[PDB]
């Protein structure tokens, strides 16, 4: 509910007057796909450090290397 | 950083839980947090490119595929 | 040509007696795709470490993160 | 580790200075042309399974491109 407000906040602000319901849905789909995608890599490089916390450079480099 | 709305650093808490990747440190947080909100408003801003070329004014569900797909 | 006769050779003996000719050279650009593939990751890895030439540990944790 | 044929350490040097990547340790280019060697045997091999599937003993390109998907 907290995130969909939010989305529904950048649909408005970027202009997006009206849409399907259901862009709501796709777009909250795609922000965990996105995270779980980083936080999956990221969490292989802190593991190669022994670390038990992801940190940002985990996530700074696994952002790198699956694009930018 | 980012001007407009965005996703809260505590959503990405919750998603990293669901995966059972553990706890994330709060610049980590942070920074997804900001790179996804980056992220969905090119997506969104692509689609609506998409729906305007194609003459229309509501956003549909295959204007996000299609702008997932650039 | 070396290469060529490697992937010859591996169709032989997993018992591809036949094939179109442009197989091996599908086979060829597969190489280069996967080993570049690896190698494009594995040198940030040699990057962030600082180092000048790519590892066993840099090719391991880009095969690791790329599947497996 | 490998039976049968596989690439060579040395043509891992050569796509490396291709693309350039810089050098490549020994165990590291072994290790590539191993990893590599063990793709191409599933690669034929699955391929050849989609041949047989459809009852044909001559591998083709189209039989790579699927096997590529898989
Ligand atoms: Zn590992
Ligand atoms: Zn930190
Ligand atoms: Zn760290
Ligand atoms: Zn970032
Ligand atoms: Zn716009
Ligand atoms: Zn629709
Ligand atoms: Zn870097
Ligand atoms: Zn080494
Ligand atoms: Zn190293
Ligand atoms: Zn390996
Ligand atoms: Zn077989
Ligand atoms: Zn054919």
């Amino acid at each position: 509910p907290k995130d969909a407000q939010v989305i529904m906040s950048i649909l408005k602000e970027l202009n997006v007057q009206e849409y399907e319901p259901r862009v709501v849905n796709q777009l909250l789909e795609f922000t965990f796909r996105y995270v779980t995608s980083i936080l999956d890599d990221a969490k292989v490089y802190a593991n190669h450090a022994r670390k038990k916390t992801i940190d940002l450079d985990d996530v700074r480099l696994a952002t790198e290397v699956t694009l930018d | 950083m980012l001007y407009g709305s965005s996703i809260s650093a505590e959503s990405m808490k919750v998603i990293a839980e669901s995966i059972g990747v553990g706890s994330l440190s709060d610049d980590a947080a942070k920074e997804l947090a900001e790179d996804v909100s980056i992220k969905l408003k090119r997506i969104v801003q692509d689609a609506a490119k998409f729906m305007n070329h194609a003459k229309r004014q509501k956003l549909s569900v295959r204007d996000i595929d299609m702008s997932l797909k650039v």
